[PDB]
């Protein structure tokens, strides 16, 4: 499921910007 | 009616704008008590201010840390402007100051937590639920593009909840005050407008894209762009190819295939209407745009609290003692801070 697919990636926690 | 609203708080942005506060308190009226946050070039604490007994979060940034990652004009940015701005869900600026070695900018502490962690924790929010954080979102934009701001950092670890449930919209650090278009690659991958990804110079719609992000992610759970480096992100945001869970209403899927619209002659927030198109969808009737503005909507979701300095609703951070040293730091640089 997607949901799954979620979960077990890297980016489910705070996530931090970009910029120059 | 919106447009006398609107052209009042223009004329309060202006002043404040154009003659900006400076050095309203100084580091040692407050006890330093806990993190509450961290960031890119410092860290947000709980702090007890000593002649009132009041609570706020005092955001320390390193202005050292602000020059090496290239950040100075955007923080002049992020304190000119919300020392300046004022409406219901954008958190309060009570005092800023610097120092030898730091920038300070102490608010109202939110004490509900980030949308962030209830949004994670719980898991998904029911569409009611999303629908009452987005119509503040929506407000908030109005007024903000009406000033001629584009905020350019939505994403649920920005917003914070607070007592009664109402969302307050944080960190300006990204936010800037222009007219026409705007080119800096900045903002969270997951939430960028693909006109952004492409280099091609943008305007207030990307806020309008990344509401929809926003929406997504609050009523799915999670977003509807994600991998697990950010140029496979990047390819899925510039396909534009969305796909929704089973349980989004026919309504809902309507109004996100309007914002996440990577033709920008067709994005919702950036047509003929404005706003307006997003008030007047299917998916917003049920919503009372004065009455959420207003604050008497009942919340979903309450936040506990027990006392004025509870930090039960955030995540502990490892703490770090606050050095100011003897030398100024990048005095010129941070002059009209
Ligand atoms: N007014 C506030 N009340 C309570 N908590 C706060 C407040 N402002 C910020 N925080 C907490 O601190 C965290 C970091 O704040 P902020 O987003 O402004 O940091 P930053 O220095 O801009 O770092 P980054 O841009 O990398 O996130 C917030 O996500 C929240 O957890
Ligand atoms: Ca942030
Ligand atoms: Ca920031």
């Amino acid at each position: 499921t997607t949901y799954a697919d979620f979960i077990a990636s890297g980016r489910t926690g705070r996530r931090a910007c970009i910029h120059d | 009616s919106v447009k006398e609203f609107l052209a009042k708080a223009k004329e309060d942005f202006l002043k404040k704008w154009e003659t900006p506060s400076q050095n309203t308190a100084q580091l040692d009226q407050f006890d330093r008590i806990k993190t509450l946050g961290t960031g890119s070039f410092g860290r947000v604490m709980l702090v007890k201010h000593k002649e009132s007994g009041n609570h706020y979060a005092m955001k320390i940034l390193d202005k050292q840390k602000v020059v090496k990652l290239k950040q100075i004009e955007h923080t002049l940015n992020e304190k000119r402007i919300l020392q300046a701005v004022n409406f219901p869900f954008l958190v309060k600026l009570e005092f800023s100051f610097k120092d030898n070695s730091n920038l300070y900018m102490v608010m109202e502490y939110v004490a509900g937590g980030e949308m962030f962690s209830h949004l994670r924790r719980i898991g998904r929010f029911s569409e009611p639920h999303a629908r009452f954080y987005a119509a503040q979102i929506v407000l908030t934009f109005e007024y903000l593009h009406s000033l001629d701001l584009i905020y350019r950092d939505l994403k649920p670890e920005n917003l914070l909840i607070d007592q009664q449930g109402y969302i307050q919209v944080t960190d300006f650090g990204f936010a800037k005050r222009v007219k026409g278009r705007t080119w800096t690659l900045c903002g969270t991958p997951e939430y960028l407008a693909p006109e952004i990804i492409l280099s091609k110079g943008y305007n207030k719609a990307v806020d309008w894209w990344a509401l929809g992000v926003l929406i997504y992610e609050m009523a799915a759970g999670y977003p509807p762009f994600f991998a697990d480096q950010p140029i496979q992100i990047y390819e899925k945001i510039v396909s534009g190819k969305v796909r929704f869970p089973s349980h989004f209403s026919s309504d809902l899927k309507d109004l996100l295939r309007n914002l996440l619209q990577v033709d920008l002659t067709k994005r919702f927030g950036n047509l003929k209407n404005g706003v307006n198109d997003i008030k007047n969808h299917k998916w917003f009737a049920t919503t009372d745009w004065i009455a959420i503005y207003q604050r008497k909507v009942e919340a979903p979701f309450i936040p506990k609290f027990k006392g004025p300095g509870d930090t039960s609703n955030f995540d502990d951070y490892e703490e770090e003692e606050i050095r100011v040293s003897i030398n100024e730091k990048c005095g010129k640089e941070f002059t009209e801070f």
